[PDB]
């Protein structure tokens, strides 16, 4: 049941600092140190650092050296990696693992998304679509930073579900969602699309009408 | 991996 | 440093094949315990990396045989023996010996399958988005195979190419398929001169396109 919880995003200015948090739940913090992994898009991971609980020992990647100061309140069983002077070749995507002596990283967190930008946050305008299957959508637009989390009927519609990636246009965010449902499902049940932009802390949903 | 605290 | 040289750059393997990624780390990964630590890592789309691999060959419970790694010195090698639907994303060799800890260039794995045609769907612009005066009208290409595939937009009949907007999906982890969202954007006023708008789809599939269409008047 071990799990590492860290926020889902982060909208940082150019020069301005970001703190990333990784807090363990059931496991002793003590026993296992904390790394941190930054994933670019499409492709790469790139090992930025690490905390020891159990030794105070700390350590970063030397390509981010000076701006990386890493951290741990072992009352709260957290874990801190403060990034300092972001630039635009900072934005990615941040994990928090584990790791006990001579072990492995057998436990992840889910990423922050951090997004270096001068832009204010957007939050989207969803749009129902609506017109054998019946296939239905959402349409996500004109959002700022990434990610948006689109789920259908809050989650309990999860297969024949298709969440296309987002576009950038206009310095703004497009994707859309379609999830095919039977014909004698739809219109007689409700489907709504669930939409929720973290950066924003904005939840929206729309549901679909003849 | 070995771990950076494993040597102390 | 040490450098993870890892090839290839992308893999594409049939359902059921085998699949051989390579490192090669710049120098020696052995520990001064005697161990080396090289690992390996998948990242599947959507999710966070999960190790596949640990001190060159061994396997946490969980993972399957079908992964299976080996190595000499520089050299160090991950097989995947029958490939499955869900194998697919991007895998990473990583060294754990050296301060600081690094992950080789990454190898995403493309399944190859059986053709399959696009199921096509087409949705007129929502009242609530016709409120603030744009319009974006939206066709669903879904689950289709390979992933090349091209849309065509007709507003009365005549060819539309600006305001459209296309993004495909990852191919899915349970059929091995791909989709893609078709966007129109116009004015609202624009909208509103004309009536049919029709969206077509040409797949290696077939020599015909599917089409789908629509008109504000019905």
């Amino acid at each position: 049941q071990v799990q590492l919880l860290q926020s889902g995003a982060e909208l940082v200015r150019p020069g301005a600092s970001v703190t990333l948090s990784c807090k363990a739940s059931g496991y002793a913090f003590s026993d296992y140190e904390i790394h941190w992994v930054k994933q670019t898009p499409v492709r790469g991971l790139d090992w930025i650092g690490a905390f020891d609980p159990k030794s105070g020992a700390s350590a970063s990647n030397q390509k981010v050296k000076g701006r990386a100061i890493l951290t741990a309140d072992k009352s709260s069983s957290t874990a801190y990696m403060e990034l300092r002077s972001l630039t635009s070749e900072d934005s990615a995507v941040y994990y928090c693992t584990r790791l006990r002596y001579f072990g492995y990283f057998d436990v992840w967190g889910t990423g922050t998304t951090v997004t270096v930008s001068s832009a204010s946050t957007t939050p989207p305008s969803v749009y129902p679509l609506a017109p054998s299957m019946v296939t239905l959508g959402c349409l996500v637009k004109g959002y700022f930073p990434e990610p948006v989390t689109v789920t259908w009927n809050s989650g309990s519609l999860s297969s024949g579900v298709h969440t296309f990636p987002a576009v950038l246009q206009s310095d703004l965010y497009t994707l859309s969602s379609s999830v095919t449902v039977p014909s004698s499902t739809w219109p007689s049940e409700t489907v709504t699309c669930n939409v929720a932009h973290p950066a924003s802390s904005t939840k929206v949903d729309k549901k679909i009408v003849p | 991996a070995v771990g950076i605290g494993a040597v102390f | 440093d040490v450098l993870m040289t890892q090839t290839p750059l992308s893999l594409p393997v049939s359902l059921g094949g085998q699949a051989s990624i390579s490192c090669r780390s710049s120098q020696s990964v052995v520990y001064s315990d005697g161990d080396t630590y090289l690992e390996w890592y998948l990242q599947k789309p959507g999710q966070s990396p999960k190790l596949l691999i640990y001190k060159v060959s061994r396997r946490p419970s969980g993972v399957p045989d079908r992964f299976s790694g080996s190595g000499s010195g520089t050299d160090f090698t991950l097989k995947i023996s029958r490939v499955e639907t869900e194998d697919l994303g991007v895998y990473y060799c990583f060294q754990g010996s050296h301060v600081p800890y690094t992950f080789g260039g990454g190898t995403k794995l493309e399944i190859k399958r059986t053709d399959a045609a696009p199921t096509v769907s087409i949705f007129p612009p929502s009242s609530e988005q016709l409120t603030s005066g744009g319009a974006s009208v939206v066709c669903f290409l879904n689950n289709f195979y390979p992933k090349d595939i091209n849309v065509k937009w007709k507003i009365d009949g005549s060819e539309r190419q600006n305001g459209v907007l296309n993004s495909w999906t990852d191919q899915d982890s349970k059929d091995s398929t791909y989709s893609m969202s078709s966007t129109l954007t116009l004015t609202k006023d624009e909208y509103e001169r004309h009536n049919s708008y029709t969206c077509e789809a040409t797949h290696k599939t077939s020599t015909s396109p599917i089409v789908k269409s629509f008109n504000r008047n019905e």
